[PDB]
C-alpha cells in the first residue's frame, strides 16, 4: 500500500514539475514582450536623437566660420551671419556671401541668438565651452 | 517626383517637381527655400549648367537626381 | 584652424565631390592635393588631372589658391597651370566654399571659355579652329593625364 | 527504496526549476527598470523639445510660432502679418517702443520653424497651415 | 478665438494673479469679471473691487477695455469707474498682455497718481490734503468694497 | 548671489548681483538681456517700485528674490 502511495506521490511531484515548467515558459514570454517594448522605446527615442543631431548643426551654422552663429546679423536679402564674420567680409566685398546681392542693411537678431543659446545648451560641454571661447575671443 | 538640390553650404534640400517643369520654375522653388533670387542661381547637373528655358526632361533629370547650386 | 576650415576639410573626406579627389597635405593643414577626373563627353574624359589647393591666412575673406599641376590644353589654363576663373579673383565671396570652386573648375573643363579676355593663346586656336583644338586637348590628355 | 530515490530526484529537479523561475523574475525586473530609464530619457527629450516650442519661436503679438518672421532694426522679431497690422497704428516696436527704421525677413528663423514643426503632431502642423492660409 | 486669447484666458484660470480673481463671463468669451483685492498697506486694504474687462475684436492691436464696477475713491478712477492708465490708451502694445494691465491697475491702487492731467477732482483733495483723501479712500472702502 | 526677474512676457531671467548693487546697476543688467533701456524699466518688489539710487540691501532683496518688470 505504501507502494501505490509512493507512486502516487511521484506522480504528484511530476505534475508539480510540469506546472513549474509552464510558469517558466510564461515568464520567458513576458520577458520577450518586455524586450520588444524596450526596442520600441529606443526607436521612439532614437528618432528624437536623430532630429536633435540634425537640428543643431545644419541650419544654425555660419557659412563663413562654420560655427553656430555668434551675435547673429540678418541682411536685407534675409541671410544671416555672425556679426564678426560679416563685418570682416564687408571690409572686402559688399555682396552677401550666399546670394551675392549688394548688402544694403544689417540687423542683429535677439531671437536667433536666444534660440541658438537654448539649442547649444543641450549639446556637449565641449561644444558649449568652444562657443563661450569664441564669444569672448570676438569680444 | 522629388529631386535633391545641394545648396551653397553643402546641405541638401528636397524639391517637389515634374519632368515638364522649366529650370526657371525649379529656381523659383529654390528661392522660396534659400532666398537666392533665380538670376543669382547657377544650377549644375552632370558638370554642366542648366539653362532657364529648358525643362528637367530635356536634361534627363529624373526621380532623385541631385542638382548642385553655385552662384 | 577656424571651425569653417575644419568643417570643409572633413566634409571633403566624408562627402567627396563626384569625379574629384581631395586629400590634405601631410605637413600643411591648409594645403590640399586634388585630382579631377576629366568630365564626361569632354576631350579630357578618361584623364586625371592634378591640382593643388591652398587656403590662405585670410580665408575665407581671401579666395583659395588653386593651380593645375598636370599639363593641360585649355583656353583658361596657362602653361604653368594657373586658372582663369572669375570666382578665384573677381567674384569671390566667403559663402562660395571649396567644393564650389572645384566643381566650377571641373565645369570649366566641361565647357571651355575661349572668349575670355585674359585667355591663353590656346584660346585663339579654340576660337578659329575649335575642332583641331579639341583634338589637341585630347592629344595632351593622352600625353600627360593618363598616368 | 528505489521509488524513494526517484522521488528525491524529482524534488531536486523541482527545486532547480524554482531557482530558474526566480532568476527569470529577476531578469524581468531588470528589464522593467531599463524600460523605465528609457522612458525618462525620452521624457527629458520631450521636455527639451517643448522648450523652443512654447516660450521661444513665438511671436509676442499672436502667440503662434512666427509665420514669415521679420526682424526690426531694434533686433526684435514678429510675424510679417502681425507687425504689418501693428504699423497701421504705431511705427514703433511693440516690445521696446523704439522707432521702426527697417524690417527684414529672416530665412533662418522661417526654415528652423518649418523644419521643427514638421516633426510635431498633425494637429499642430495643420493649425499652422490654416493660419498661413487665413493670413494669406 | 485667436490662439493668444485662448492662451491668456486659460493662463488666468490656471495661473491666477496674486490678489486678483478673473473669471470668464457665461455668455461672452471676451468678457471677464475681475475682483481685485485692495493692495497691502493701501487705504483699500481689506476691500474687494469688481472690475470688468473686455477684449475688443482688434485685440491685441487694440487695448483691452477695463472699468471698475465698485465705487472707489481714487484720483485715477472716476465716478463711473473709468480708469486713467496710460497703458490702456497711450502706451499700449500687443506685448503687454492682460495680467500686466491687471497688476498695473492694482499698483495704481497701491500708489495713486494725483498729479495726472486728466485726473478726477478727487486728485485735488489728494494733492492738497493727502491725509484726508486717504481716510476718505478708506471710508469708501468700508462703504462700498467690503461686500 | 542670484535673483530672478519676471520680464514683460512673464518669462524668468536670472541676474548675477551683489547686495551692494544699485537699482540702476540691476537695470543695466536687465537692458543687456531684454534690450529695454533703464529709463523705461519699472522694477517692482513686494508691490512697490524700486528707486534708482537705492541698493538691493535697502529693499531687503535677497538670494533668489523675484523682481517684477513692467514699463
Ligand atoms: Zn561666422
Ligand atoms: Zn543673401
Ligand atoms: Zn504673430
Ligand atoms: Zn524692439
Amino acid at each position: 500500500p505504501e507502494f501505490q502511495e509512493h507512486w502516487a506521490l511521484m506522480e504528484e511531484l511530476n505534475r508539480s514539475k510540469k506546472d513549474f515548467e509552464a510558469i517558466i515558459q510564461a515568464k520567458n514570454k513576458e520577458l520577450e514582450q518586455t524586450k520588444e517594448e524596450k526596442e520600441k522605446m529606443q526607436a521612439q527615442k532614437e528618432e528624437v536623437l536623430s532630429h536633435m543631431n540634425d537640428v543643431l548643426e545644419n541650419e544654425l551654422q555660419c557659412i563663413i566660420c562654420s560655427e553656430y552663429f555668434i551675435e547673429a546679423v540678418t541682411l536685407n536679402c534675409a541671410h544671416s551671419f555672425c556679426s564678426y564674420c560679416i563685418n570682416e567680409w564687408m571690409k572686402r566685398k559688399i555682396e552677401c556671401p550666399i546670394c551675392r546681392k549688394d548688402i544694403k542693411s544689417k540687423t542683429y537678431s535677439l531671437v536667433l541668438d536666444n534660440c541658438i543659446n537654448k539649442m547649444v545648451n543641450n549639446l556637449s560641454s565641449e561644444v558649449k565651452e568652444r562657443r563661450i571661447v569664441l564669444i569672448r575671443e570676438r569680444k | 517626383m522629388q529631386i535633391f538640390v545641394k545648396t551653397l553650404t553643402g546641405k541638401t534640400i528636397t524639391l517637389e517637381v515634374e519632368p515638364s517643369d522649366t529650370i526657371e520654375n525649379v529656381k523659383a522653388k529654390i528661392q522660396d527655400k534659400e532666398g537666392i533670387p533665380p538670376d543669382q542661381q547657377r544650377l549644375i547637373f552632370a558638370g554642366k549648367q542648366l539653362e532657364d528655358g529648358r525643362t528637367l526632361s530635356d536634361y534627363n533629370i529624373q526621380k532623385e537626381s541631385t542638382l548642385h547650386l553655385v552662384l | 584652424l577656424p571651425r569653417r576650415i575644419i568643417k570643409e576639410t572633413q566634409r571633403l573626406l566624408a562627402e567627396p565631390v563626384p569625379g574629384i579627389k581631395a586629400e590634405p597635405d601631410e605637413s600643411n593643414a591648409r594645403y590640399f592635393h586634388v585630382v579631377i577626373a576629366g568630365p564626361q563627353d569632354s576631350p579630357f574624359e578618361g584623364g586625371t588631372f592634378k591640382l593643388e589647393l591652398f587656403l590662405p591666412e585670410e580665408y575665407p575673406m581671401a579666395a583659395p589658391k588653386v593651380r593645375f599641376m598636370t599639363k593641360i590644353y585649355h583656353p583658361n589654363v596657362d602653361k604653368l597651370g594657373r586658372i582663369k576663373l572669375d570666382i578665384l579673383k573677381d567674384k569671390w565671396s566667403p559663402a562660395l566654399q571649396i567644393r564650389t570652386v572645384l566643381l566650377s573648375i571641373q565645369a570649366l573643363l566641361s565647357a571651355p571659355n575661349p572668349d575670355d579676355p585674359l585667355a591663353n593663346d590656346v584660346a585663339e586656336q579654340w576660337k578659329t579652329n575649335e575642332a583641331q583644338a579639341i583634338e589637341t586637348a585630347r592629344a595632351w590628355t593622352r600625353l600627360y593625364a593618363m598616368n
